[PDB]
């Protein structure tokens, strides 16, 4: 007549913090770089663009 | 429930349970235990070797 009530669930462990993995949509964004100009006299410059 | 020792009327120890209630100290609330009754809930501890 003893009756034993077993829960249990999911979480996330501890790892969770540090290893894991990140799931993205990807959409078409932007493209940009960094160019490297002289001309004439003047030195090396350099912006992003 | 008795806070004191009790003579019951039974004469043959293997008729009667007996179950200690010590609450002075505190218990993970492991699978391995039966639950208490009510709200057991008593505290947090941390878990010391966390990852890094
Ligand atoms: C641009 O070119 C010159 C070539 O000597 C270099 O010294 C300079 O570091 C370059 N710029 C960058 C951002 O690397």
């Amino acid at each position: 007549e003893n009756t034993q009530m077993s829960e249990a669930y999911v979480e996330r462990s501890e790892e969770c913090s540090i290893d894991h993995a990140k799931a993205y949509k990807v959409h078409t964004g932007t493209v940009q770089a960094m160019v490297n100009i002289t001309y004439g006299s003047v030195s090396w410059r350099s912006a992003d663009v | 429930i008795t806070s004191s020792d009790h003579t019951t009327t039974c004469t043959d120890v293997k008729q009667c349970r007996a179950y200690l209630i010590d609450n002075k100290k505190w218990v993970y609330n492991s699978g391995r235990l039966p639950r208490g009754e009510g709200d057991t809930f008593k505290g947090k501890l941390h878990v010391p070797f966390v990852p890094v």
